[PDB]
RNA sequence: UAGGAUAGGGGCCUACCAUGGUGGUGACGGGUGACGGAGAAUUAGGGUUCGAUUCCGGAGAGGGAGCCUGAGAAACGGCUACCACAUCCAAGGAAGGCAGCAGGCGCGCAAAUUACCCAAUCCUGACACGGGGAGGUAGUGACAAUAAAUAACAAUACCGGGCGCAUUAGUGUCUGGUAAUUGGAAUGAGUACAAUCUAAAUCCCUUAACGAGGAUCCAUUGGAGGGCAAGUCUGGUGCCAGCAGCCGCGGUAAUUCCAGCUCCAAUAGCGUAUAUUUAAGUUGUUGCAGUUAAAAAGCUCGUAGUUGGACCUUGGGCCGGCCGGCAUCGCGCUCCUAGCCCGGCAUCGUUACUUUGAAGAAAUUAGAGUGCUCAAAGCAAGCCAUCGCUCUGGAUACAUUAGCAUGGGAUAACAUCAUAGGAUUCCGGUCCUAUUGUGUUGGCCUUCGGGAUCGGAGUAAUGAUUAAUAGGGACAGUCGGGGGCAUUCGUAUUUCAUAGUCAGAGGUGAAAUUCUUGGAUUUAUGAAAGACGAACAACUGCGAAAGCAUUUGCCAAGGAUGUUUUCAUUAAUCAAGAACGAAAGUUGGGGGCUCGAAGACGAUCAGAUACCGUCCUAGUCUCAACCAUAAACGAUGCCGACCAGGGAUCGGCGGAUGUUGCUUAUAGGACUCCGCCGGCACCUUAUGAGAAAUCAAAGUCUUUGGGUUCCGGGGGGAGUAUGGUCGCAAGGCUGAAACUUAAAGGAAUUGA
RNA sequence: AGAAGUCCAUUGAACCUUAUCAUUUAGAGGAAGCAGAAGUCGUAACAAGGUUUCCGUAGGUGAACCUGCGGAAGGAUCAUUG
RNA sequence: GCUCUGAGGACUGACAGUCGACUCAGAACUGGUACGGACAAGGGGAAUCCGACUGUUUAAUUAAAACAAAGCAUUGCGAUGGUCCUCGCGGAUGCUGACGCAAU
RNA sequence: UCUUAAGGUAGCCAAAUGCCUCGUCAUCUAAUUAGUGACGCGCAUGAAUGAAUUAACGAGAUUCCCACUGUCCCUGUCUA
């Protein structure tokens, strides 16, 4: 079930048996790569453009379209975030809750809270360190961290 | 939390003891397979069906009432080919029914495909 | 449940060593005290009468259980040690060399005698069922 | 790094330089009644325990040390010194080393002769010849091991079952036996010639004359309540003496003691003690347990360790009788094996696993052959005319791990295609090395042979499995008594103040302490303070647990549901380490209504240090910091799968018309029905499990294996002592032993 | 050639002081557990055991115990739409 | 004592040149075993009692275990007040105000 | 059982507090009215008259031990 947490919910995604798109999707490959080109350009996150695909232009699923993934997509034109967008979204948690002890430090529960991100944090850089989608010296470290992000 | 071909032998088990018609197996396998094909042709399951939705897939088994109990042998020993003997006394229920499954490097086999390949090979499991 | 991985050899023949301790049989013969015993590992033993005692038995029963102290010449050590036949004690003085063997039940009292677990086997190297059988006279 | 020394490598040692080497995969240190192995006991398998000792390796010669000679020694049946122990002395000196063979003392539960000989096996020297306390032979020897006597056969029998008459009988069949009944046959234990034996002796094996009536040529050791085979025998004793591994026996009719008789078991053997093996599935890898019997850590995080989803053809077959040898859309070969243009080629990822082989000391284990008379053994021997010799044998196997080599390549590890710095048939240049044209020796170089770099054209299907009813992250509308900060409220209580009235009130089983005309209690209006948060409130919610219920706002967090978003194995569980942890308790402040450990009184009582009643201190409440424990409980760890039926209920979502005190209209909100997902539970039932109570998870267990952590091994002593460590303390964590004891305990039944 | 002697190095027994370690062993007095016995005081527990029992903590008392606070049912309640 | 060896620097144009006062390590030799050679300059250990410590004290017989002290606690006082001085007028604390003053 | 307002609690001890007293037991010694550790019917201990402890410190009182020494056995000699 969950990592941390004793929930065992299911709620999840079902992609469709097609590959392919569906009949109606009349759009073009290269055009599309303008528009996730731009939604990146724009500082949106990949989980974030493929949300915006499906919602208002109409593309059910990016590897269907265009055969490609949406980060490696971003990756041959230069714009791959540089933290990877689940490890940034972590750090930015972990900030927040540091933030708001700074003024409640009797809030025992945000500090239960605040070991489990950092727990979080760094169990997925060890794998991301390890496929090299960060430097082997990257480190998060507590006190700075509140400038990489926001 | 997933080690398979636990999962698949113990529900077919679990169908035959309750004497169902057919079992569900949900994440399924090359070896899940080839253990299939020996229970089949010793006689011990009827035929059975891939699914293929796409993912590990699924197959659907047929069962004929005649398997009495099949069990995997998670930690896999090694097995030449000269303890075979002592492996079939102690797992199986005499010496004349009932196959121990080897994966060995000429494929999954049943113990007496492996005396007369003379090939001995890892232990995956048993049924009677 | 129990270790099962295929490379858990270690986790498994440590656990064993460690609970081995927990089984008296083991830790009996394991722990060194055997040798702390007053007969330091040995069947039987020599020793010099200091006195004849008799002591009482236990409360489902009632009689004088007869016994003497003896003291082991290895070491010094001063045991109680039964004189068991119907009158043998008289066969028993004072200052008399005497062989002591183990009562049964090695090291624990035995019978409805409270503290005694050994036995008087020989008297001034004349067998005690000798004497008690008349073959052989002291 | 350079030396020195050694026979020689090396911090072996020296000078200078650097700062390394080992460690939870346990270093370092302690224990060993510890030399190592070959092996030994026990063994269904897996195991447990032993190994001083005759073979191999090592080490030592009373303890240390230093040496000479010599090819070889740090030699001790060589020396030198010291330490200890001791011998002789004419008193100045001298001579020492049995853990060699025998023997003595001592020590102990615990072990042989101060014997003969180089005949065998071999060794040694100048040697065919000398020597050998090696080694062999004999005395002692119930350590273990083997074979094997202590009678056999007959007829009489007072008799005893069948079987021939079975009736009515009677005897008679295998002799079953009291039978010192009777009769001769058999023979070695013994003793004795000889011969043999032997290095010489003795013993054995042969064998002249003696060698049996059952009292003798006599078999014993433990038992006779049960376990456990065998007495409801007789005399004695009287909870004595005794027996009894355990349960138990014995208090005047003892199946248990002491005896006689009879029987039972084993038998030339048997009992006792102690260590160990089995039994013991009570150490559990195979293969145990943890709701209540002993035992889930209060709870979560986390490093190591352990474990880890699926996916990449060897798939569809030709071929000859398990397999070669092959075609499909099988990356090369020059170089070795290389067929009559051709199989069957080596380096440009590593391993486990399996297959076969090598090479593996013997003795021991297994095992073939072989009639030592059998057997334990041994490695012999067997046929010939058991006649000048013939035929010989002296097999073979197992050997865990590590190392070497061979094929397989299912499974499982570690590493690694996306900056293309990738593969690739050719193309000259940066450049060196030179070979048949240097018959001699060479030595720079033209086409030419490879490094190696390297710019460009070239070719190709030009190169990234899927998206786990794994996990993370994003997003959407929600949900909650989850948390922190601030804040609004509610009665009650206590105190105060004001007013009224007047004899009691309070408390109790009954009272008393106590309050009271200085007006108690009661009644009424207002004020203060501090705690508490009724009813609603539940087989309901939230939280890792502890825990969390008045209002509102702010801050950050969370689960579930929904999703054709995104990453793509990122995970499970966890020694070491970390966060939180009711109540009480501790140190300081703040507050101090109520209640109230301690204390003080009134009752009760044999007493009452208690229950009951009165008064009250710490405390109760809060801020800062400690503490780290609870029946911290579901007495049930966490992750995963499967498995039985039902209605409720909580959160979300989806699907249905019909209804409202709504709603500018519908739509939504309240309610009714159906479905899915996720929760807290409940009910009915086994086809299940369990000792059962019970349990739909305590199920899918002798038909025993999904992963992983913690933990138990009869009851006490004892969570005690001691050492460590944490704390201000109280105490927490870790945590024995001596000794003691046959039960303690769990579930259920009948009674009382 | 070459002795006694001697010089400096090296190996180094051995003896002595201090220390440390480990194993035994004595001790006024204090204080635990066990067992025995035909003892004294009570009545704590098992029934609602006559105040339901028990767990943690704290205080108090001849002794078993009592009391406060929080917890548990292993309770004497599986139960209020009555 | 003597004779040496090494390290640690400056400036000037991984070098060359010049300069440089000071410290520390190491060795051989040497002596009638002397060498912090005069001077200067702790004796040490095991315990009991009192006072915690530093501080102070009977000038000229007592230096302490006495006094003080930090810490602890109690008491009075909200100013028209408390504690105190003054013959009176008046004054000290107080240029203060409870985290303060005053008395133990 | 008489009595008190309450009957000395936790602790401590022959203590700088104990008459008896050179208390009794142990230890230190050859020998200890001294010292330390215990014991406690405490003439006449005891809780901010503060009780019990206590590292560091002291020209504070006391006991012992090693070193040292003309303090002593036992005096002699030298300088101003
Ligand atoms: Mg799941
Ligand atoms: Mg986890
Ligand atoms: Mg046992
Ligand atoms: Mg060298
Ligand atoms: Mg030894
Ligand atoms: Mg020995
Ligand atoms: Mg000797
Ligand atoms: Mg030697
Ligand atoms: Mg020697
Ligand atoms: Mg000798
Ligand atoms: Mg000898
Ligand atoms: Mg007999
Ligand atoms: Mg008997
Ligand atoms: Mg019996
Ligand atoms: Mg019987
Ligand atoms: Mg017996
Ligand atoms: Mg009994
Ligand atoms: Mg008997
Ligand atoms: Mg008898
Ligand atoms: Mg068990
Ligand atoms: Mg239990
Ligand atoms: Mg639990
Ligand atoms: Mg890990
Ligand atoms: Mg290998
Ligand atoms: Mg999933
Ligand atoms: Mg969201
Ligand atoms: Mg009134
Ligand atoms: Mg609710
Ligand atoms: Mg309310
Ligand atoms: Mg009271
Ligand atoms: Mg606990
Ligand atoms: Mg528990
Ligand atoms: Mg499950
Ligand atoms: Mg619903
Ligand atoms: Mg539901
Ligand atoms: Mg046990
Ligand atoms: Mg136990
Ligand atoms: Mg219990
Ligand atoms: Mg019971
Ligand atoms: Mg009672
Ligand atoms: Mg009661
Ligand atoms: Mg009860
Ligand atoms: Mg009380
Ligand atoms: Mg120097
Ligand atoms: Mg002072
Ligand atoms: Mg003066
Ligand atoms: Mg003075
Ligand atoms: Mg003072
Ligand atoms: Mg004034
Ligand atoms: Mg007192
Ligand atoms: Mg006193
Ligand atoms: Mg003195
Ligand atoms: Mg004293
Ligand atoms: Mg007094
Ligand atoms: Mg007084
Ligand atoms: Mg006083
Ligand atoms: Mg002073």
């Amino acid at each position: 079930g969950r990592m941390h947490s004793r929930g065992k919910g299911i709620s999840s995604s079902a992609l469709p048996y097609k590959r392919t798109p569906p009949s109606w999707v009349k759009t073009a490959v290269a055009d599309v790569d303008e528009l996730i080109t731009k939604a990146a350009k724009k500082g949106q996150m990949p989980s974030q453009i493929g949300v915006l695909l499906r919602d208002q232009h109409g593309i059910p699923l990016v590897k269907s379209v265009t055969g490609s993934k949406i980060l490696r997509i971003l990756k041959a034109h230069g714009l791959a975030p540089e933290i990877p967008e689940d490890l940034y979204f972590l750090i930015k948690k972990a900030v927040a809750i540091r933030k708001h002890l700074e003024r409640n430090r009797k809030d025992k529960d945000s500090k239960f809270r605040l070991i489990l991100v950092e727990s979080r944090i760094h169990r997925l850089a060890r794998y991301y360190k390890r496929t090299k989608k960060l430097p082997p010296t990257w480190k998060y470290e507590s006190a700075t961290a509140s400038t990489l992000v926001a | 939390g997933r080690r398979i071909l636990n999962d698949a032998l113990r529900t077919m088990v679990n169908a035959e003891r309750r004497g169902k018609a057919t079992a569900q197996l949900q994440p399924i396998s090359g070896v899940m397979i080839s253990f299939l094909n020996i229970m089949k042709h010793r006689g011990y399951i009827k035929n059975f069906e891939v699914f293929d939705p796409h993912r590990v897939g699924k197959i659907t088994v047929e069962l004929q009432g005649r398997i009495k109990d099949c069990k995997a042998l998670t930690y896999r020993q090694d097995l030449r080919a000269t303890e075979i003997e002592k492996y079939r006394t102690r797992m199986l229920p005499t010496r004349q029914w009932g196959y121990v499954v080897v994966t060995t490097p000429n494929g999954v086999l049943d113990h007496e495909e492996a005396i007369r390949q003379n090939v001995g090979g890892q232990v995956l499991g048993y049924f009677h | 449940g129990k270790t099962r991985g295929m490379g858990a050899g270690r986790k498994l023949k440590t656990h064993r060593r460690n609970q081995r301790w927990a089984d008296k049989a083991y830790k009996k013969s394991h722990l060194g005290n055997e040798w702390k015993k007053p007969f330091a590992g040995s069947s039987h033993a020599k020793g010099i009468v200091l006195e004849k005692i008799g002591i009482e038995a236990k409360q489902p029963n009632s009689a004088i259980r007869k016994c003497a102290r003896v003291q082991l010449v290895k070491n010094g050590k001063k045991i109680a040690a039964f004189v068991p036949n119907d009158g043998c004690l008289n066969f028993i003085e004072e200052n008399d060399e005497v062989l002591i063997a183990g009562f049964g039940r090695k090291g624990h009292a035995v019978g409805d005698i409270p503290g005694v677990r050994f036995k008087v086997v020989k008297v001034s190297g004349v067998s005690l069922l000798a004497l008690f059988k008349e073959k052989k006279e002291k």
